[PDB]
């Protein structure tokens, strides 16, 4: 917009008398004195333009409640906003702000403040005057600390300090008591507050990227705790039976932490969640019984950590739909698997697996069975029960030969066979209608391919690189899987 | 969450 198209814009916000101003996505460079007979104005929208400064008439907009002023490069604020004595909302997210604006602080009738992804460093002490302050975001700033101030705030709701430099808390937070939603992710934090538990309406604590190792007992009093999220910590263990205070917590995680066991406590701490992720840890076991009251578990992240063998009631897991324990040490996985019947996502990436439980052809609403990276020898008969399959990873194992029985996964799509040892495949793979990517790649003793993969009507993924397929004529297979899949069908007996 | 601005919020916790 010109200088000229904004003038129209404020004369027929004049002539209309309107209550609102959207002047955003203009590309203004200067936002003209003139602005200063639209006293009827309560909502003031600017953002994303190119404002270096705003003028002082902006104060003279005694009725504005909404200032938006949103991805500008505005590094101050004229100190007539004082008369802004209606202000509700100020937006000065995304500008080139090296600290909070003085005048803000005197702003007391603020009711919402977004400072988020500025060059601030410092909370000045007036904070205190916000006192009508029920969302403040200062995410992604240069904040090292939080003045003790910031309990006169005893209105605020929600607060997002994400992506800063705090090491600690000012223990004045848990004066707080109305915070429900607090996001310190991505942070420096040693420690929280004993003060904490004082925030009894507290629902959402975000602090994953830290460097907290302990969590203090009085968290066991935040009971409306529903999302807690400890990730990438240095955590080892959780104070006596916290979860087991936590009676609305829906998901958890404490991954990439320190943790050696399960938090103490038994099974009444795991009652409500609804997903526990203990992914990158140490965990050499699953306590026996210890989600016997977990009705409503649905999805469970062990990977990459000390197991050397599932717990005896493993299969009492009758509400898991998602199980991950990739990357851990397991040699067997016990017939008892045939009781995860609700299980959808099976994930047993590197481990020791040489041979697969029979049971395993019980989990009749599997769709994903990932099984890469271990000593698979052979794949159980049972297999071809698993009519709800769809991706099948079995690259860098040992088989020679597939079940004949695999024919009757009809809605397998993916079949992830690199890297191994086989020989041919079945001549029942032209049974699987919805098959798509037939990954065959660095095979190098699979010499022939059975004339019913033409059969395959869905193929268009496949990759032979490295398989000798010497029962193929030569210039057959060097002209890739095209010609490869034309010789097998008009080759073949079924043209 | 997704705030006023379109732009995400406590992700992590949401």
């Amino acid at each position: 917009s010109s200088n000229a198209e904004v003038i129209k814009e404020l004369n027929k916000c004049r002539e209309e008398n309107s209550m609102r101003l959207d002047l955003s996505k203009r590309s203004i460079h200067i936002l003209p004195s003139s602005i200063k007979e639209l006293t009827q104005l309560t909502e003031l929208y600017l953002y994303s333009n190119k404002l270096q400064s705003l003028p002082a008439e902006v104060g003279c907009l005694v009725n504005l409640m909404t200032l938006a002023l949103s991805e500008n490069s505005l590094t101050s604020l004229p100190d007539s906003l004082d008369n802004l004595k209606k202000l509700r909302m100020l937006d000065l997210r995304h500008n080139k702000l090296r600290e909070i604006p003085s005048v803000v602080y005197r702003l007391d009738s603020l009711t919402t403040l977004y400072l988020r992804f500025n060059r601030i460093t410092t909370v000045e002490k007036d904070i205190k005057n916000l006192s009508k302050l029920s969302m403040l975001s200062i995410r992604e700033n240069k904040i090292k600390q939080l003045p003790a101030e910031i309990g006169e705030l005893c209105n605020l709701i929600t607060l997002d300090v994400a992506h800063n430099q705090l090491e600690h808390l000012p223990k004045e937070i848990g004066n707080c008591t109305q915070i429900t939603n607090l996001d310190l992710q991505h942070n420096e934090l040693l420690d929280l507050p004993d003060t904490i538990g004082n925030l009894s309406s507290l629902s959402r604590l975000g602090l994953r990227y830290n460097r907290l190792s302990a969590i203090p007992r009085s968290l066991a009093k935040c009971s409306a705790l529903e999302e807690l999220n400890l990730e990438n910590n240095n955590i080892s263990t959780l104070p006596e039976s916290l979860l087991s205070s936590l009676v609305k917590l829906n998901s958890l995680t404490l991954a990439r932490n320190c943790f050696q066991l399960y938090p103490v406590g038994g099974p009444s701490q795991f009652s409500t969640i609804y997903s526990l992720n203990m992914e990158h840890n140490r965990i050499n076991k699953i306590p026996f019984g210890i989600f016997s009251r977990a009705k409503v578990l649905s999805k469970l992240n062990m990977k990459d950590n000390q197991l050397t063998s599932l717990p005896l009631d493993f299969g009492t897991w009758t509400s898991m739909v998602e199980l991950n324990l990739a990357t851990n040490q397991l040699t067997k996985i016990p017939e008892d698997v045939s009781g995860l019947v609700s299980l959808e996502v099976l994930i047993l990436s590197n481990n020791l697996l040489k041979k697969l439980p029979h049971g395993l052809g019980n989990l009749r609403k599997l769709r994903e069975l990932d099984l890469e990276e271990n000593k698979l020898e052979s794949l159980p008969n049972e297999i071809a029960y698993l009519k709800d399959l769809q991706k099948l990873v079995l690259t860098n194992n040992q088989l020679t030969t597939l079940p004949r029985g695999i024919g009757h996964l009809t809605n397998l799509t993916h079949l992830g066979l690199g890297e191994n040892l086989l020989t041919h495949l079945p001549e029942e793979i032209g049974t699987l209608e919805n098959l798509e990517e037939l990954y065959l790649n660095d095979n190098p003793n699979l010499h022939s391919l059975p004339f019913e993969l033409a059969l395959c009507s869905k193929l268009s993924i496949m990759s032979i690189e490295n398989c000798p397929l010497s029962h193929l004529p030569p210039q057959i297979v060097a002209g890739g899987p095209s010609f490869i899949i034309q010789f097998l069908k008009m080759q073949g007996p079924y043209r | 969450f997704k705030d006023w601005y379109g732009e995400i919020w406590f992700d992590g916790v949401c």
